[PDB]
């Protein structure tokens, strides 16, 4: 389908204890490529995607100083909120941000975004011109003017429609043979009784890649979605996902109830009873 | 300041099977802020051996984080997940099913 | 990647 690159910032301040922790994740899709954590005597930029073997050593120097540059300028607006916001430096604050490119599967730009988070709420966020901000608060309002009177929109659309969009693609080559491979999901069905009348029957999709699926129960071919439990889709922890759909059945029912399985990496929807 | 109470899912990489080597996953999500405590459980007992995703954030901001260690599932061993958090007056034990 | 470019609130 499409494809994005996104970028995840987290600062957290600590009063008393020091400098503020700093943390940068990187995703192409689904699947982390580089990290940056600030808690280290000599912190790096490094690689969490084995494809990333491929980039030139010049590349962990240039983004390890862009990553500690980036922490420093956190730094300043942890403690720039507080003066937006009149708080005390006794208490921890975070800062996020949160930015990528979106690209249809030929690799054409479609979407671009920055947002910017205060405490776990919405702080500021570029609208979708990429030309323009929206502040959540008079506090952020402040920002707003500060970066309408210095064209830092410019910059961000800049980085968004080109560089984000070049080196998105640059890395879907480098990692094609994962990266556009979609591994189907693994797929059964489980029964474990309720009642003696009564009893549960579970659907797993286990090792899937990409994280989008879709799992539903029918009842004589009918989706049957007021009465499915359904978990939240979950890392196996080898960079494949995990999901399960449930329904609670009367006994000597079962063959009444169908499970719909439909993910990129299968052909055709798969369909699985008890 | 927003406050979100964290979501425990526990579970295996692959379905248990006694005597097989695996993986224990505890995946936190939804919360904030990001300071939390998470350990993994055999019997009550704290597991020395855990490592962790990085720290990741989802479209609404909240983290989510991946806890995880090898282990070798058998009949009577029970395991679990141990959380604390600020929004929790005391740590949350979620226990591992093999069932889900 | 990332490129150079710090905005301060």
């Amino acid at each position: 389908g499409s494809h994005s690159m996104r970028y995840f910032y987290t600062s957290v301040s600590r009063p008393g204890l020091g400098e503020p922790r700093f943390i940068i994740v990187g995703y192409v899709d689904d699947t982390q490529f580089v990290r940056f954590d600030s808690d280290a005597a000599s912190p790096r930029m490094e690689q969490r995607a084995p494809w990333m073997g491929q980039v030139e050593p010049e590349y962990w120097d240039q983004q390890t100083q862009i990553a500690k540059d980036t922490a420093q300028t956190f730094r300043v607006n942890l403690n720039t909120a507080l003066r937006y916001y009149n708080q005390s430096a006794a208490g921890s604050h975070t800062f996020q941000t949160m930015f990528g490119c979106e690209v249809w599967a030929d690799g054409r730009f479609f979407h671009g975004y920055r947002q910017y988070a205060y405490d776990g709420a919405d702080y500021i966020a570029l609208n979708e011109d990429l030309r323009s901000w929206t502040a959540a608060d008079t506090a952020a309002q402040n920002t707003q003017r500060k970066w309408e009177a210095a064209g830092e929109a410019e910059r961000h659309r800049a980085y968004l429609e080109r560089e984000c969009v070049e080196w998105l693609r640059r890395y879907l080559e480098m990692g094609k043979e994962t990266l556009q491979r979609a591994d189907p999901p693994k797929a059964h069905v489980t029964h474990h009784p309720a009642s003696d009348r009564e009893a549960t029957l579970r659907c797993w999709a286990l090792g899937f890649y990409p994280a989008e699926i879709s799992l539903t129960w029918q009842r004589d071919g009918e989706d049957q979605t007021q009465d499915t439990e359904l978990v939240e889709t979950r890392p196996g922890g080898d960079g494949t996902f995990q999901k399960w759909a449930a329904v609670v059945v009367p006994s000597g029912e079962e063959q009444r109830y169908t499970c719909r399985v439909q993910h990129e990496g299968l052909p055709e929807p798969l369909t699985l009873t008890w | 300041m927003i406050q979100r109470t964290p979501k425990i899912q526990v579970y295996s990489r692959h379905p248990a099977e006694n005597g097989k080597s695996n993986f224990l996953n505890c995946y936190v999500s939804g919360f904030h802020p990001s300071d939390i405590e998470v350990d993994l459980l055999k019997n009550g007992e704290r597991i020395e051996k855990v490592e962790h995703s990085d720290l990741s954030f989802s479209k609404d901001w909240s983290f989510y984080l991946l806890y995880y260690t090898e282990f070798t599932p058998t009949e009577k061993d029970e395991y679990a997940c141990r959380v604390n958090h600020v929004t929790l007056s005391q740590p949350k034990i979620v226990k591992w099913d093999r069932d889900m | 990647a990332l490129m150079p470019g710090q905005f301060f609130v």
